[PDB]
RNA sequence: GAAUUUGGACAAACUUGGUCAUUUAGAGGAACUAAAAGUCGUAACAAGGUUUCCGUAGGUGAACCUGCGGAAGGAUCAUUA
RNA sequence: GGAUAGUGGCCUACCAUGGUUUCAACGGGUAACGGGGAAUAAGGGUUCGAUUCCGGAGAGGGAGCCUGAGAAACGGCUACCACAUCCAAGGAAGGCAGCAGGCGCGCAAAUUACCCAAUCCUAAUUCAGGGAGGUAGUGACAAUAAAUAACGAUACAGGGCCCAUUCGGGUCUUGUAAUUGGAAUGAGUACAAUGUAAAUACCUUAACGAGGAACAAUUGGAGGGCAAGUCUGGUGCCAGCAGCCGCGGUAAUUCCAGCUCCAAUAGCGUAUAUUAAAGUUGUUGCAGUUAAAAAGCUCGUAGUUGAACUUUGGGCCCGGUUGGCCG
């Protein structure tokens, strides 16, 4: 909502890298570490 | 013979029966009657101001009764009343009537066997705040 | 619009110039004179743009204004004085005589010309007439105009011009079998032998030329410029000679001067 | 009243947005050379195609007429400088087979890790834009140099750079002042 | 040789009616709407019509019949030569 | 004949009775300046072109004219019409569709900045002048390039590679741990210099400048189309629900919130237009018994279209440009 006035650049759980690095994690969160569930390659599950 | 002239001097009658043939295409015939700036609301621009007429209170019943929270607005250039959507928002703690209004086009087709009409537009901005960012709480509302 | 237009933007100057496009927003619009607008060259863009010697045009009014440079024998001080086909620029102060003529590839050339031959010039017969009191006259294509020629020189002769007085040395006829600078159109810059003139009344005249590699062309009368005999030229042709090449030949010959 | 400064898009994106298989295909193609855009693809895949449809353009022409020797041989020969096309490959019929990766695998990137001054691809963007890698008397920081091939062997360390020799960079002597002080005291 | 004046061509513009075409402010009147409310008419009342069509004519009426000429876009069994 | 710089019904007299037209004149429309060109398509096309170059037209609307080589000129003049300013009420001035700037209008567009240093133009002219032009400001119109992290060790954790007879001999790749360690660097700040008409910036560079528990990346989605939920609670009085189609209600992958994941990424969504898709405009290339569509039927002018046939066949010579077998 409000930031306030200080915004004058000049004189929680981990976070994600931008950029090249985010495409190097998903290369290897789908082709160097497979993880092959139910005889699929499953994204996004819960409990399983 | 394929019904059409094939002769090699015959580009006349070939020509000619395809500009009385474009007719029955139907963009077409918007485009050379100049519909957009006769008839359709916005005159042939991608938005509209208007001002809120009246809080409309629509309800569009089959398959599924939207308790049509709409809006009668009235666009400032031509004076011409129009129905208008103002989605995401489920109280219409934003919309109040009098209030300056940008609409932009929408596309809700109307169903027959539940008398559910197709209104042509959404209210994109109120009083010169966008309607995403006061339902995100991120810009507030001048109002008057 | 309503008189003569006083400017030329940078897009519309004659290509031949080789003006870049970024350097400003006009170009030298070539003053009135001697040669026609489209196929002359002014006197800035051969002094700042194909010699170097001055940076800016500033430089260049600078450069011009000691009498330094002369073009045809006289000192002109225009910074877009017209010099085009054939004519002589003299650089005293630093002895070199030029001659504007055309290289193979259509655009001016700079040329080294002795002292014995920057004397004269050359000049195709525009026209030839009687004026006042019965005295006859040529007009040749650089606008000047000589009284009491020889009476064998009709129209498209060449005439030598001693720059000096400006009379006549002597001339050449438009036969058969000369040779023969092309100075519009796209054969611009080549030269060779006249085979033979198609003729065409109330049209124009074609010549058919054949270069020093037995090559043909054909072009209108109208840019054929004669310049003497076969290999006995009036003048010094530049290297090229003439003589124009496939994009093939060329690439090979360029490749072939590459040794280090 | 200028000339109009031209300019030109460099990319294009697919046509079909969702296709599992390109998703995947492209996303590989990250992988192997440390790419962050899918755009960074696709601007090779332009290149690839102007040069496909040059190449046909040519071939539809006939063989010993001036145009296909003269065009065919600099696109061939030009293909090979930066050597997307063999030595052996140097005619036209070639150029249409080549594929993506053969251009992917000139990148100042690619040849960084594969000359063997970087650990591992990535290694190799950080060290280009990092102003690290010179191409002879040239720095050069553009993961997408496309190395011609009289270009490959000089490529090093920068003259200026703490591994091309010259001083320690701002790191280096920053702990070096921190441990040479707090011995003093 | 200035003010001024004769007649021309060029010709803006004005006045007037007449005429269409619009912008208007008013008044005359008529008709349609319901996230309005209740009232009767038949809602809260019961079924009946079901070859289907075409052109045309008429009748009306709340609808629908009806005359004449067309069409199958309508379900060929049986016997025999 | 007159007029004009000049041809010319351009105009004036006098004669004729012509000129255009289904090969579409004339009139009406254009939210029409024309072209070079732009977008998009395999091709063929369709659609844009107010706008950087060329040509034309206008300077609030009309008309008239001086000066001059050149103007029917408006940063010249005169009048009328529309607006509008100053007045001491007599009069007097006014045209930003030049540069900035204001109002209005709208979905919709920047500074009342610096300079003749380039580019070129004008003048009596090397010097003067130029909101022409150049320079900076604003600006996510666009277009190019491309930071937001690279490593290592450690351990825990596993898989695989050869000696497994078992410890261990090492290679490798991973999951981690707001674990560690020391490297790197421009974002930013800043001497100087460069740049520059003067500056700003870029490029150079001393000096600073992160573990980055925040130099913290977004915008849209996750039933199908269409990449991605077999996840928890709430709902179910603000509730099957809004591009299209789906789908239920104690227990919902389909709604709401969080968590997760997907796509494109310094950008991404949405609206209108337009091209493709569209062989749904079909010359290339549609369809017409029953899906939309063969005129009730013949005749007939324009139009389109139209059988066959008139030096073939043989003989000689000349010289070119690729290709072989020799070099
Ligand atoms: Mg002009
Ligand atoms: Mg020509
Ligand atoms: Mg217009
Ligand atoms: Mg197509
Ligand atoms: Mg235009
Ligand atoms: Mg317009
Ligand atoms: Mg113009
Ligand atoms: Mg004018
Ligand atoms: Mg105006
Ligand atoms: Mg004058
Ligand atoms: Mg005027
Ligand atoms: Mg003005
Ligand atoms: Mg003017
Ligand atoms: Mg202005
Ligand atoms: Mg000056
Ligand atoms: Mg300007
Ligand atoms: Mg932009
Ligand atoms: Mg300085
Ligand atoms: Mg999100
Ligand atoms: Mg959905
Ligand atoms: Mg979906
Ligand atoms: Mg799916
Ligand atoms: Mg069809
Ligand atoms: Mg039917
Ligand atoms: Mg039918
Ligand atoms: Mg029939
Ligand atoms: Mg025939």
């Amino acid at each position: 909502m409000a930031k306030v006035h200080g915004s004058l650049a000049r004189a929680e759980k981990p976070k994600k890298p931008k950029g090249r690095a985010y495409k190097r994690l998903l290369y290897t969160r789908r082709f160097v570490n497979v993880t092959l569930v139910n005889g699929k390659r499953r994204m996004n599950p819960g409990p399983s | 013979g394929k019904g059409k002239p094939r002769g090699l001097n015959s580009a006349r009658k070939l020509r000619v029966h395809r500009r009385n043939n474009r007719w029955a295409e139907n963009n077409y015939k918007k485009r050379l009657l100049g519909t957009a700036f006769k008839s359709s609301p916005f005159g042939g621009s991608s938005h509209a101001k208007g001002i809120v007429l009246e809080k409309l209170g629509i309800e569009s019943k089959q398959p599924n009764s939207a308790i049509r929270k709409c809006v009668r607005v009235q666009l400032i250039k031509n004076g011409k009343k129009v129905t208008a959507f103002v989605p995401n928002d489920g109280c219409l703690n934003f919309v109040d009537e009098n209030d300056e209004v940008l609409l932009a086009g929408f596309g809700r087709k109307g169903k027959a066997k539940g008398d559910i009409p197709g209104v042509r537009f959404k209210v994109v901005k109120v009083s010169g705040v966008s309607l995403l960012a006061l339902w995100k709480e991120k810009k507030e509302k001048p109002r008057s | 619009a309503r008189g003569p237009k006083k400017h030329l933007k940078r897009l519309a100057a004659p290509h031949h110039w080789l003006l870049d496009k970024l350097s400003g927003c006009y170009a030298p619009r070539p003053s009135a004179g001697p040669h026609k607008l489209r196929e002359s060259l002014p006197l800035i863009v051969f002094l700042r743009n194909r010699l170097k010697y001055a940076l800016n045009g500033r430089e260049v009014k600078a450069i011009l204004m000691q009498r330094h440079v002369k073009v045809d024998g006289k000192v002109r001080t225009d910074t877009t004085y017209p010099a085009g086909f054939m004519d002589v620029i003299t650089l005293d102060a630093t002895n070199e005589n030029f001659r504007l003529v055309y290289d193979v590839k259509g655009r001016f050339a700079v040329h080294r010309i002795t002292d014995e031959e920057a004397s004269y010039k050359l000049g195709k017969v525009k026209k030839v007439q009687l004026g006042k009191k019965g005295v006859p006259y040529v007009v040749t294509h650089d606008g000047r105009t000589i009284r009491y020629p020889d009476p064998n020189i009709k129209v498209n002769d060449t005439v030598k011009i001693d720059l000096a007085s400006g009379k006549i040395t002597d001339f050449i006829k438009f036969d058969a079998g000369k040779l023969v600078y092309v100075t519009g159109g796209r054969n611009l810059g080549r030269i060779g032998t006249i085979v033979h003139k198609e003729r065409h009344d109330g049209g124009f005249d074609l010549v058919h030329i054949k270069d020093s590699l037995d090559n043909t062309f054909v072009t209108r009368l109208n840019n054929v410029f004669v310049i003497g005999e076969q290999g006995k030229p009036y003048i010094s042709l530049p290297k090229g000679k003439g003589i124009k090449l496939s994009i093939a030949e060329e690439r090979d010959r360029r490749r072939a001067q590459q040794g280090l | 009243p200028r000339a109009p400064r031209t300019y030109s898009k460099t990319y294009s994106t697919p046509k079909r947005p969702y296709e599992s298989s390109r998703l995947d295909a492209e996303l590989k193609l990250a992988g192997e050379f440390g790419l962050k855009n899918k755009k960074e693809i696709y601007r090779i895949s332009f290149q690839l195609s102007k040069i496909r449809r040059a190449a046909r353009d040519l071939l539809t022409r006939d063989e010993k007429d001036p145009k296909r020797l003269f065009e065919g041989n600099a696109l061939i020969r030009r293909l090979v400088r930066v050597g997307v096309l063999s030595e052996d490959k140097k005619k036209l019929d070639y150029v249409l087979a080549l594929k993506v990766e053969d251009f992917l695998e000139r990148r100042l990137q690619t040849q960084v890790y594969k000359l063997g001054l970087a650990k591992s691809v990535h290694h190799a963007r950080v060290l280009i834009t990092q102003r690290h890698i010179a191409v002879g008397k040239q720095i050069v920081n553009i993961p997408s140099f496309m190395v011609r091939l009289d270009s490959e062997k000089h490529i090093d360390f920068a003259p200026t750079s703490p591994f091309g020799g010259a001083r320690p960079g701002r790191v280096a002597r920053r702990n070096a002042a921190r441990k040479a002080e707090a011995s003093g005291e």
